[PDB]
């Protein structure tokens, strides 16, 4: 596999090369917030997020090698993570502030509008003050954000071995990344620990936002793209 | 499925 | 605090010997199952466990924090630290989950309760992760202390508790990687085998998410009468 | 209050 003989720069650079844009949101200032409106911002927004997520998966080092069944499975699994942690990394410099787009930073008052989402807000601001104070630079990010796709239904599944020997090899890279930024040895292991703690969190909040998004679906509060649906289908 | 056509165009 | 000053074999020790004891189940193999009667066992076991596992208290570092934030971490992490001991001793038994001594159930046991299966197959997936990394004893007391101190840290003028809890992680991890070293693994399988079991805490954190709604399913449809202190935990994360 | 906080505090 051409994703195993990659150096750890050359990992690092596909990573970077592959990251998706920041998109807009459709954002109406012309009109007030309603718990629907809000909903159908956010949710327009992941399923634009989403075909851009599908895309940059395939540029991940080490996923077209796995059958349809398996990308889709590990896809189906991540998405809410992937989407949650981009999320927390653009927020990084808006302490208070969750930058869902340019035009759409909100603060945990206008989670308020919507029945149960300034909790998963709340999550939310929590990651990002802890990207923050840990200062996570943009080449760990990457990396982070490829082993939630490689890891998150690895498990709930040869090609396991592929997967493992992949994140093993996104290991090698982050601490190579560390090492290159003059960390001690020690400092090494105790910021791998730091970083890959941070994506149990993060499943938690997927967890706890899949169980929102379902709640708001059966509601009738707003109407999800055909893609999100089945997205949000795979976990029930 | 969506996603799985997706994945491949 | 002494936590701190812990050698990385001083820490081994301390949770080894902080280390709950196996409870029985009141299981009784001459009668069949039925959903109620398995839901039963299974959470008349959880609730007793749950007492024993206040082992928190003997975690380094922990007795150090407020009645507060101990109350907050054990009622974010009861389930997941439950969950990664099934898992442990379950290690040697493909395909089987041993609850107690007594009480080892194999996967289609699980389809005894509605939705149950699902959980079983997942916390399944899991031991057979930690068989195949051939997971030693001192690491998983290790990873069981990690899962207490991390899963509510950051739902938290007290930052210097939250710092305090963060160095005892970082303890932890130097622990582990000890353990490692002294197995006689390079540098670079080290940290390998240090991301791999950490990411392993992904998947126990949905393990956890998914059994608190199961547990909360059969608790509304009172299909199981749960313990008054069960009843608060559940209640902790709704 | 809570059972949790009288186990805390009797822990043994
Ligand atoms: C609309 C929701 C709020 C965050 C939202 C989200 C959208 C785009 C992102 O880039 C990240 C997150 C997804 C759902 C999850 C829970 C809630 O229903
Ligand atoms: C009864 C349940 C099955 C496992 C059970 C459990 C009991 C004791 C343990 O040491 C681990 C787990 C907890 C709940 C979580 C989901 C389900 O309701």
């Amino acid at each position: 596999s051409l994703a195993l003989s990659l150096t750890a720069d050359q990992m690092v650079s596909a990573l970077l090369d592959a990251e998706p844009p920041i998109l807009y949101s459709e954002y109406d200032p012309t009109r007030p917030f309603s718990e629907a409106s809000m909903m159908g911002l956010l949710t327009n927004l992941a399923d634009r997020e989403l075909v851009h997520m599908i895309n940059w998966a395939k540029r991940v080092p080490g996923f077209v090698d796995l059958t349809l069944h398996d990308q889709v499975h590990l896809l189906e699994c991540a998405w809410l993570e992937i989407l949650m942690i981009g999320l927390v990394w653009r927020s990084m410099e808006h302490p208070g502030k969750l930058l869902f787009a340019p035009n759409l930073l909100l603060d945990r008052n206008q989670g308020k509008c919507v029945e149960g989402m300034v909790e998963i807000f709340d999550m939310l601001l929590a990651t990002s003050s802890r990207f923050r104070m840990m200062n996570l630079q943009g080449e760990e990010f990457v990396c982070l954000k490829s082993i939630i796709l490689l890891n998150s239904g690895v498990y709930t599944f040869e090609e396991k071995d592929h997967i493992h020997r992949v994140l093993d090899k996104i290991t090698d890279t982050l601490i190579h990344l560390m090492a290159k930024a003059g960390l001690t040895l020690q400092q090494q292991h105790q910021r791998l620990a730091q970083l890959l703690l941070i994506l149990s969190h993060i499943r938690h909040m997927s967890n706890k936002g899949m169980e929102h998004l379902y709640s708001m679906k059966c509601k009738n509060v707003v109407p999800l793209s055909d893609l999100l649906l089945e997205m949000l289908d795979a976990h029930r | 499925k969506i996603l799985h056509r997706l994945l491949q165009d």
